[PDB]
């Protein structure tokens, strides 16, 4: 399991600090262009983060189908193509993966951005991935798409790991009996761990806390006597209450800074692994890994990719 | 020979028209130089600023006012250019940061990409990667891959073995197909069928365990030279 | 000559003539260049 992107937030100074207030608004233009930077920095990080999705995923310029008849040798793969009777379209482990992660308000000008890739999208971009590695084994990853008989394709991938073409073909039953029953176990395995997906849920916790604790400031004193505006304005002379609002502006404005560098620190620590989900697709899916403990445990023969609500699951 | 050194000279010919022609294609090392100048005419521009104090300039302030009123008013604007530095510096490091990561890769495609040849997909473009030649640019480095496109393909039937004599026979390193009523063995990547032989397949078994075998000849190379010798 | 508003096509669709003894072999190839 890898997570790929996190929500995308926009934050506006003025709503945030002052409050709709002139002479906070008026005293507050003295600072310079701090908050310019601001919103340049988050734009910045939710460009990136559309960004992220796009390089893993949409790799295939072609939406490829499977035959409505499907006899691939004994092979199952019912677990993994998309069910017609589900109205969503996505396969009964997606649907686990979405049930098992769940996860709103809007206050103090701070907005959520929709994503551009809605999920029934992402859901027909791994769907196109498995009918194309199904049918055409990795041709459709160097140049067009050749098709060739299941069977063969992984008589193919057993002489990849330095074992001969006769072995798969006088074994073909077992070995088809035995990839069914890993494919049925591990839905069990994944419904009955309740901490197999916490890689995800630990991104969505702690955006959450972030943003939580971004708002919880807003009823800080500082140093002024009182956290409300209006409360400081009415029971003070505003010509001498300046003492008081540089007090709070000088807070909240800390309290911004703080919070924008620990996202820009964290937008840079996901992209480390949505550039490694999607060096992962391209090697593992689209062609077979030599490489020792990349994609699983053993020798490499195919792995299957599955959409997660903002990461990417791997069948090795 | 003569073929694949003509669509090679086109390919490279074509790629000075592609980067010329077409604009935005240096997007990425531009990016970065006008992230760097706006970061500095930012930092440079934030002098300008009071922060709170009667004015920005430091003549005047010292000028127009005592000492007493004036060590509040210079300590005003020394924490707010000091506030200004920090950021400036954090920035530049974490963009620091990311261009060490993005450097490391090009590292990395340099020498698994030019000092030999690959074998990961789509590491070193599209395609099955033949070679590769670095060139220089104002701030970083370009690639130009060269790769192996197969194209006009054409469909045959096929069967995993061969049975001949109780005895089944797997090709070596390439297929069976068949233009419709003959069986040849071929290379997976491209079409060049050859007569099938004990040469170029091996015998594993029989006939019962395997599904989807045929029947056909396999030639043997001993029968003409028994012949020949009287 | 306007603006217009759609929804997004991921891109062309086909699909693959797959039967259990066929199989596509090409017969030609060519040499492309990228840049990075
Ligand atoms: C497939 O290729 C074989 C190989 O050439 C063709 O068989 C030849 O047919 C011609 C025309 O009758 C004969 O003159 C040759 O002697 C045959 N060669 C062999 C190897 O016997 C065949 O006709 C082609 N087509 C089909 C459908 O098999
Ligand atoms: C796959 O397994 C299911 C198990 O219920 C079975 O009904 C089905 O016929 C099998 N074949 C496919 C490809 O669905
Ligand atoms: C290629 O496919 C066509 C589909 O109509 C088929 O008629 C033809 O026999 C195929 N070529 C072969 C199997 O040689
Ligand atoms: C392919 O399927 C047909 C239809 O059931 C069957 O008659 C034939 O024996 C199969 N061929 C293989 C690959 O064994
Ligand atoms: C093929 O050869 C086997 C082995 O001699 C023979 O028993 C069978 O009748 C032949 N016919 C078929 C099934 O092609
Ligand atoms: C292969 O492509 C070359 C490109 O010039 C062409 O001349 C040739 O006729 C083609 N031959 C085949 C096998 O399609």
């Amino acid at each position: 399991i890898l997570p790929v992107s996190m929500t995308k937030t926009s934050v506006d100074c003025t709503m945030y600090i002052c409050g709709d207030s002139t002479e906070c608004s008026n005293l507050l233009l003295q600072y310079g262009s701090f908050c310019t930077q601001l919103n340049r920095a988050l734009t910045g990080i939710a460009v990136e983060q559309d960004k992220n999705t796009q390089e893993v995923f949409a790799q295939v310029k072609q939406i490829y189908k499977t035959p409505p008849i499907k006899d691939f040798g004994g092979f199952n793969f019912s677990q993994i193509l998309p069910d017609p009777s589900k109205p969503s379209k996505r396969s009964p482990i997606e649907d686990l993966l979405f049930n098992k992660v769940t996860l709103a308000q809007k206050f103090n000008g701070l907005t959520v951005l929709p994503p551009l890739l809605t999920d029934e999208m992402i859901a027909q971009y791994t769907s196109a991935l498995l009918a194309g590695t199904i049918t055409s084994g990795w041709t459709f990853g160097a140049g067009p798409a050749l098709q060739i008989p299941f069977p063969m394709q992984m008589a193919y991938r057993f002489n990849g790991i330095g074992v001969t073409q006769n072995v798969l073909y006088e074994n073909q039953k077992l070995i088809a009996n035995q990839f069914n029953s890993a494919i049925g176990k591990i839905q069990d395995s994944l419904s009955s761990t309740p901490s197999a997906l916490g890689k995800l849920q630990d991104v969505v916790n702690q955006n959450a806390q972030a943003l939580n604790t971004l708002v919880k400031q807003l009823s800080s004193n500082f140093g002024a006597i009182s956290s409300v505006l209006n409360d400081i304005l009415s029971r003070l002379d505003p010509p001498e209450a300046e003492v008081q609002i540089d007090r709070l502006i000088t807070g909240r404005l800390q309290s911004l800074q703080t919070y924008v560098t620990q996202q820009l620190i964290r937008a840079a620590e996901i992209r480390a692994s949505a550039n490694l989900a999607a060096t992962k697709m391209s090697e593992c899916v689209l062609g077979q890994s030599k490489r020792v403990d990349f994609c699983g445990k053993g020798y490499h023969l195919m792995s299957f990719p599955q959409s997660a609500p903002h990461g990417v699951v791997f069948l090795h | 020979q003569k073929l694949i050194a003509n669509q090679f000279n086109s390919a490279i010919g074509k790629i000075q028209d592609s980067l010329s022609s077409t604009p935005s294609a240096l997007g990425k090392l531009q990016d970065v130089v006008n992230q760097n100048a706006q970061a500095l005419n930012t930092l440079v521009k934030q002098l300008s600023s009071n922060f709170g104090a009667i004015s920005s300039v430091l003549n005047d302030i010292l000028s127009r006012l005592d000492p007493p009123e004036a060590e509040v008013q210079i300590d005003r604007l020394i924490t707010g250019r000091l506030q200004s530095l920090q950021t400036y510096v954090t920035q530049q490091l974490i963009r620091a940061a990311e261009i060490r990561a993005s450097a490391n890769l090009a590292a990395t495609k340099m020498s698994e990409c030019v000092l030999g040849q690959s074998k990961r997909v789509d590491f070193c473009g599209k395609g099955y990667h033949l070679m590769s030649f670095p060139q220089s640019a104002p701030h970083g480095v370009v690639f130009l891959h060269v790769t192996y496109v197969p194209a006009q393909e054409k469909n045959f039937t096929t069967a995993p073995a061969i049975c001949h004599d109780g005895k089944a026979h797997f090709p070596r390193e390439g297929v069976f197909v068949s233009n419709g009523t003959h069986w040849f063995v071929t290379q997976r990547n491209f079409y060049e069928p050859q007569i099938i032989t004990t040469d170029n397949t091996f015998v594993s078994g029989n006939c019962d365990v395997v599904i989807g075998i045929v029947n056909n000849t396999v030639y043997d190379p001993l029968q003409p030279e028994l012949d020949s010798f009287k | 000559q306007s603006i217009i508003a759609y929804t997004m096509s991921l891109g062309a669709e086909n699909s693959v003539a797959y039967s259990n003894n066929s199989i596509a072999i090409p017969t030609n190839f060519t040499i492309s260049v990228t840049t990075e």
